[PDB]
RNA sequence: AUCAGGUUGAUUCUGCCUGACGUGGAUGCUAUUCUCUGGGGCUAAGCCAUGCAUGCUUGUGAACUCUUUGUGGGGGAUUAGCGGACGGCUCAGUGAUAGCACGAUGAUUUGUUUGCGGGAUGAGCAGUAGCUGCGGGAAACUGCAGAUAGUGGUCUGCCCCUGUGGGGGUUGGCAAGUAAGUUGUGGGCCUAUCAGCUGGUAGUUAGGGUAAUGGCCUAACUAGGCGCAGACGGGAUACGGGGGAUCAGGGUUUGGUUCCGGAGAGGGAGCCUGAGAGAUGGCUACUACGUCCAAGGAUGGCAGCAGGCGCGAAACUUGCCUAAUCCUUUGGGGAGGCGGUUAUGAGAAGUGAUGUGUGUGCGAGUGCAAAGGGGUCGCAUGUGAUUGGAGGGCAAGUCGGGUGCCAGCAGCCGCGGUAAUACCUGCUCCAAUAGUGUCUAUGGUGGAUGCUGCAGUUAAAAUGUCCGUAGUCUGUGUAUGUCU
RNA sequence: UAGAGGAUCGAAAUCGAUUAGAUACCGUUUUAGUUCUAGCAGUAAACGAUGCCGACUGGACGGGACAGUGUGUGUUGUCCAU
């Protein structure tokens, strides 16, 4: 009647490895994540793109970089991960397909709503932003967004505000 | 074995737990987990008591349930 | 399993009908009659999904039992009646006429036309036989016409009156004509013949779109609709059947990529 | 009953049969009808599609054709003298297709007098005993009638060596 | 595209055993919310109490009835017609006679649908349903008399094959579309402690039967047909595909289960009606188990939806529906829809916070066939963590107290004999977290089955020696454009 | 298994020693067998514990056969590198 579903996360190949357990305890500390499932969700998201860029460079089919090259560069720019590239020069693009491979897992954890109610100063810390996103006190220009994992867009970032009908509002 | 009428021996795991069972009791047994060989220093036994009259044997030992 | 089936599950309905995957388990089963089964749509979907007149089925059966519809100038009251390619649908109140076509995405399409264009039909000649002392020819929508010219053969396009059902004039296929592809890989594309060659009992038409693209297709998936590039016998849809490729669709949205 | 499927035969290599189905009315057959001579009796049977066959159980009065003149006459059937497959069908007077019968000679009295007693003298000798020979080319169990032609010359000599 | 622990006083190897990661079934403890998706297949294709799952349409108008009354009306029984061959359930049989792919039907039939064609208002006799009466029987079921539409014979005419004779038939058609039947070649379940197999068996000629080709069947005659490129046999939990799992590449494993194809309705057989059935919510017989009786008879078929018993480690409601989707579109519909029940899987939020409760409850409106829920508003209000571990492999204590090779632990290596980092009990800490452990099957792990890509002097393994047929190799089956 | 033959040695049997005891090692008496002809059988640490065929690759001291004349071809033993 639809689909069974699918899995968003994965699991580490070896459970108890200290060089991997030390840097994961930081990310759930500096960004206030809720458990390890949220972090392996975002790793798979960020790893799909790299595997997509390498195939676009070793491609003998001459009509690939035009269509699918720039397609994947528009999609990143829309979210605030890459800068601004002139999508008309064959060399200014293939250098943009070389900066996709040199990325962090911080360029993705920072386009997320729990961290955007912090940079644009509205909350004390990332343990308060989660407490008043769920309380229905943030509104992206018309919408009362309520889930602290909404991945904001570039051309919609500055429009954040309080909820003009909430207790933190004027009415 | 109620299903096939074969005779078997099984091992009763925990401390002081052989004394909840009586004779003419019913019991659920399962494997050991090593492909049909014996494990440790227990010779000849390939099975393991699990329940005693529909109550978990591991829960009676930890105090979560009451004896039958 | 030796007796005929009377139901359609919705997963198996043709893609041209544009039916939603959910929305029930069944779909309307079409009746026998004029066109083939893989080349028709039931009448009841055309009045409630492509015109959005009736919002229901209690209402759709008030529009058909009050005798307000005419397929090819002939009243129809059955919602399972099948409608095919190049057919005229008329509606008296709120006087209108439509012709049944395809997209370039190969879906169905209703194209509004005028009143002196709603007296036409184009079909191919497929069979030819003699019975009882009369010569006949068989259309591709299935009719027989008696007492036509003695010089009409298999393949030619004929123009049917649609208000007396009699031939008017025809087209013989040759270079510098126009074509509509009614099925296959290239369904819904209009071209202009360049070469006609043969193979192991086949004829293949090299074609050329109205934008320069090239083309090729057998003679069983094509109907002639014109004498030359400015003498077409029907009105084409908004886009004329171009099918721009996917290189040429991002440049529209993104510009070119020069070195 | 009779059934014309081949699901029960040995295979091309000699292997025994394996059946995984009951019989179907699709392939049902009949017992042989055995058309004898005397006192016409034909029966209509209902076949697939609602259609109709005619099954002759007894027949008189064939419908034969004299070939040299091209005229049909209706003669009377006297007895059977040869069948190419089974001669136990001659002792019973059963009328299948391509059986040779002895026919009554009066109705052809005008026709036979355009041939001399020259190269066909064996056709004129049996005419004076009162009979001619014919052959049946219809299927009496499928259409309900006998219909053939008279033997002359090459044919009449080829078959005459068979039934003596 | 990854490895670790274990044979020695120490060393390098060979070799398997165990850990570390997924997935399907069963099971222990523990649980706040919503959204999508699943649930008596494995054992017994075992046996079934009760309710429902199939009925409609008239150019047909009986009893009865009305009117101040007549080629008048109401009324609705029965005739006639259409449907019940689909839909739904299940996986016993079947290893290719089924299924998938590409072909032949010039060897065939097809109600309803579409467009053309076609049609006895003549004589003369028989005679029926409902209806009006007399009745039989425990029942289930049934008879006789009376009187009437449709109707059934026979003549007459019409049509067909013939004709210098005659003999048949009773109005049945053409072309598309839809459906169905028949048929050719090709494909890795395991097995040689299965090597020779076959009598309608291989062919010819004639006929019968069929909607139709054909040993499909019969009469006569010829002696053929298959096989190490595996015939003919035997075994295991064998319904075939579309599909699923695992994951560098190459591969290995699985599919009772939504969609399409097949087969079956306790077991076997045989048939009627019909355009279509070898039909089982049709009939007839034998056979397994039965049920009701006044004893003489009469009867049954849940592998349809709920439900019960049995079996087992193993699986939900005897609920609501004249609404959506369709079939037969205000008739019928357990098809299908709507909730309820359950740690089936997958996704998303919580268990608090200092400036100003992510919960629970109630009230409006919305929503529906009627209701749950949900989301848009307000009112009070304040609750909500476990499971497995701490000697090494493998993240985390030589911490307190008990026991003394005992009781117990431990996949593997190993621990315990009064000096326990390993057992029992209390604290403290570790991993994942509405979850987390155990038993069983299976992919990877495994270059530990090796096409890519192993080994064979001594670790397991080159045969006591030559000759030699089939096969492989050598000597003299390809790539690619266009269309389908 | 059949015929022929019979010097030497010798399982089995037997005594004498040795020994705690030796049905053994050592010895005495004495056989089948050990040989030949005709056959059956089909095994070995039947071993270099080392399939068969084809292409290519450094030195030193030798042997055996043939042919040449200062060397060649087929085989083969020992010793040093890569």
């Amino acid at each position: 009647a639809g689909k069974k579903g699918s899995k968003r996360a994965s699991t580490p190949r070896d459970p108890f490895e200290k060089e991997r357990l030390i840097r994961e305890a930081q990310l759930v500390g500096v960004y206030g994540l809720k458990n390890k499932h949220e972090l392996w969700v975002m790793e798979k998201i960020f790893a799909k793109d790299k595997e997509r860029a390498r195939i676009l460079l070793t491609s003998t089919n001459p009509e690939d970089i035009p269509i699918n090259g720039r397609s994947l560069l528009r999609r990143l720019m829309k979210y605030g991960i890459l800068g601004g590239i002139d999508l008309c020069d064959k060399q200014e693009v293939v250098n943009g397909l070389n900066k996709v491979l040199d990325l962090t897992i911080n360029h993705y954890l920072e386009r997320r709503l729990q961290f955007r109610v912090f940079a644009a100063g509205l909350a004390k810390s990332v343990h308060h932003a989660r407490l008043l996103i769920g309380g229905r006190c943030i509104s992206i220009k018309d919408q009362i967004v309520d889930v602290p994992g909404f991945m904001v867009r570039a051309d919609k970032e500055p429009l954040i505000e309080y909820n003009p009908y909430s207790r933190y509002g004027d009415k | 074995l109620i299903a096939t009428g074969k005779k078997i021996t099984a091992f009763v795991p925990y401390d002081g737990s052989v004394t909840y069972i009586e004779s003419n009791d019913e019991v659920t047994v399962e494997g050991f987990g090593k492909k049909g060989r014996s494990v440790g220093d227990i010779p000849g036994i390939r099975f393991k008591v699990c329940k005693v009259q529909n109550v978990s044997l591991h829960a009676i030992f930890t105090g979560k349930k009451e004896k039958p | 399993p030796t007796g005929h089936r009377d139901h359609l599950k919705r997963k198996t309905a043709p893609k041209s009908w544009m039916l939603d995957k959910q929305g029930g388990t069944f779909a309307l089963m079409p009746a026998s009659g004029p066109h083939k089964k893989t080349e028709c749509i039931p009448l009841g979907y055309l009045i409630s999904r492509f015109l959005r007149y009736a919002s229901n089925f209690k209402e759709l059966s008030i529009i058909l039992a009050e005798k307000n519809i005419k397929v090819n100038g002939r009243v129809r009251t059955n919602s399972h009646f099948p409608v095919g390619l190049f057919d005229v649908v008329s509606i008296e109140k709120t006087g209108e006429h439509f012709r049944v076509l395809y997209n370039v995405h190969k879906k169905f399409h209703l194209h509004r036309i005028s009143s002196e264009e709603a007296s036409y039909r184009l079909t191919k000649v497929t069979k030819k036989y003699e019975n009882q002392g009369i010569p006949y020819i068989v259309s591709s929508c299935g009719l027989s016409i008696r007492f036509c010219d003695p010089a009409i053969d298999l393949g030619y396009t004929i123009k049917i009156s649609n208000e007396t059902s009699k031939v008017i004039e025809y087209i013989v296929p040759g270079p510098d004509k126009v074509i509509f592809v009614s099925r296959g890989k290239a369904r819904g594309r209009v071209g202009v013949i360049n070469t006609i060659s043969t193979q192991g009992k086949e004829t293949v038409y090299g074609m050329t779109d109205f934008a320069g693209n090239t083309f090729s297709c057998t003679s069983k998936s094509c109907i002639l609709i014109g004498e030359s590039s400015e003498n077409i016998w029907i009105t084409l849809p908004k886009e004329r059947g171009i099918r721009q490729s996917e290189l040429e669709k991002i440049n529209a949205q993104l510009g070119e990529m020069i070195d | 009953g009779i059934n014309h499927r081949g699901d029960h035969k040995r295979r091309k290599t000699g292997a025994k049969a394996v059946i995984s189905r009951k019989k179907r009315n699709n392939r049902a057959g009949s017992q042989p009808s055995s058309t004898k001579i005397g006192e016409r009796k034909v029966t209509p049977v209902r076949v697939r599609g609602g259609n109709r066959k005619y099954k002759a159980l007894r027949l008189d009065m064939g419908h034969f054709k004299f070939i040299t003149t091209g005229k049909f006459r209706m003669a009377k059937l006297l007895q059977v003298v040869y069948h190419p497959s089974s001669n136990e069908l001659v002792r019973t007077n059963t009328l299948t297709k391509s059986s040779v019968v002895k026919i009554s000679a009066e109705p052809f009295k005008n026709d036979i007098k355009d041939v001399a007693r020259d190269v066909d003298p064996s056709l004129h000798e049996s005419f004076e005993k009162g009979h001619l020979y014919a052959i049946i080319t219809s299927r009496p169990g499928q259409v309900g009638m006998a219909q053939g032609h008279v033997l002359q010359g090459d044919e009449l000599k080829f078959y005459a060596d068979k039934f003596n």
